[PDB]
């Protein structure tokens, strides 16, 4: 059968890989398709490449952790991106908490290391979602004659994605890692910006 | 002045 | 703006320090990157975290495949009866043996200690077992002897280095990763001290 | 060619995975039997890859069984009293003996306890006052004799101490969880130690 | 081919991960992969100095990278003088027919690549620049013209390739007034006298296949 076949030292293309592949082919069946099959012929002529790989991309996780953490702090530039052009108060109030969350997220690399004054960090972010999140039923409970299932959609989105950056908060004492917050907070960044845009048709 | 060659590239 | 820069600053130098191994992989596989880096722009960094994201799943089988490293394997086993290339091959195993255990001591600061004066004192008695050898082969063809003698002392050098970073930091992995090598080059002792009798 | 079989395939990892770490924490208190069933699994193994996973999965399969015996075992642990107790006449003997049957009597009643949060806090501290007074008869059986054993005594004492603190530990691990099987397992680990006490002090 | 790499390169690059090293990675290996292809002797041996004097310096590619930016108007001045020369037709397109129709092709393209040449000099008035435009507008039409009525009438040689230069040099005509449009909204003029150059380029070409 396939597994007597197949070398021990080959498992990771099978436990990693390919599982990355699969989340890929949902979004793009093209990409997944081809870098599956350089992996297959690689892996199949030179056993235990795909696990020396990997750990040579462990190794470079520093690069990683400076590049997510870099990301954050730029987006310091990008807080007024997106601002719906529209005079309605709502729409100016909506703008509003889309931008202060977006500052208060590119804060976290400065106020990450002092663990004690990172919980007063955690409070405003908490409350700088839900204000965001108020004014996103206070502008959608007025505009809805046009598009839901593309509009309702968004905002599930975005309460998907500020609890998962709760509990990637909750790992980080448990954890110590940076990274996984600094990520999250990108995706939350990018989530509030599909809203501004999307809250625009 | 800039049409021309906007009716220009039209053509091809 | 690069949501790119991923592919050149972790994939290039990862392909680039795995060409000695294998380089039509690396080159193959630097191509499939690129072109897929090309079609959908911050696709790399996408794979590279989910990598990332895989760590326990990755420790797990580094774990694995260095317990596995361990037992005797028909290839590296010196023929010779004398008792001082039979101590070799024991003294080898015992260094292997420990070195072999390193996942299930690590964890607890003390037990992890004795294991650490013990791979010390292992290797300090495959080294004695090495010297007395020297003097089996005719003294003027010890040419790749002395020099896997000297590649065995870098990566038992490179392994100290590493643990005395492990303390620093406390990634298990790279631990794990240089017990192997260290494994491998016990093993590459054998085969050398084999070849050459 | 001969290297596919000196070559370790993908279906024997569980081998290196599972059984190799249970071996090495055995090693540390059995090593005959840490030594003989490893060379055993690595027989059969080289000769059947895939062996080890067949097995696994029979007892990952009987995995209710187990759980269900481990509190039934646990809540035995009561009947072993006139077993394994010392017969000396001695008053600090005697209490030992108590003591011992205590916290056995008390850790045997977990399974009744372990589903009423209320009633099990209590539980905890009584089996937590059963230790220390347990711990205390030892220190006092050791202060008022100078007994002929050597550290082979305080081993045992230090093994209980390590594995009481365990059994806290796993407590505490239950609360976030709520995998009762741990707290049984650590028990029954807990009870076996104090049976180990005994044991030394009658030779 | 591909670049290889030594041992101590190997060593080197994987010591060499702070950030301040990042521009060694983003902007210049970016730029070896493509020299590679072209020129592979310089591709590893400009890798291969990087890499060593990065490694034990870091933050040198960033300086040097730095100092090159700020060097960027000797790059414009380059280049505008680059355009200007490109019009001294080298009197190898000139068709050695004597023919009227080859003699109005010559002209026309000529012509042409006259225009584009002053570029650099007309850009600084808006004015001038419009009437420019308009000139390298007539220029193209009318040079266009004289393909197509050299083109069936005439030639068909060996080479039926003439048609792919035709189509060639459209695609850079539509991508010069592409850039044209984002000067107006950008005010980087280098990348207008660098398509200027490459449809000049792309004239001589449509002259070249006459011949050879």
């Amino acid at each position: 059968n396939e597994a007597e076949t197949t070398s021990m030292v080959s498992m990771p293309l099978y436990a990693v890989m390919y599982p990355v592949f699969n989340e890929l082919e949902r979004v793009n069946l093209s990409a997944a398709q081809t870098l599956r099959a350089a992996f297959i012929k690689a892996e199949k002529e030179n056993p235990g490449l795909t696990q020396d790989i990997i750990m040579k991309i462990l190794e470079k996780k520093s690069v990683e952790v400076n590049f997510t953490e870099s990301l954050l702090r730029m987006a310091a530039d990008d807080v007024e991106e997106y601002m719906i052009e529209r005079p309605e108060p709502e729409f100016q109030d909506l703008n509003e908490k889309a931008r202060a969350l977006k500052q208060i997220l590119s804060k976290i690399p400065d106020e990450i290391n002092d663990r004690v004054r990172f919980l007063q960090t955690i409070k405003d972010i908490a409350s700088a979602i839900k204000e965001l999140l108020d004014t996103v039923n206070n502008v959608f409970k007025k505009y809805q004659y046009q598009n839901r299932r593309a509009l309702e959609h968004q905002k599930k989105e975005f309460v998907k994605y500020s609890k998962s950056f709760s509990d990637t908060l909750k790992t980080y004492f448990k954890d110590g890692k940076a990274i996984n917050v600094f990520v999250s907070a990108n995706r939350l960044i990018h989530q509030t910006n599909l809203i501004l845009q999307t809250f625009k048709t | 002045a800039t049409r021309e060659l906007d009716e220009l590239m039209a053509s091809l």
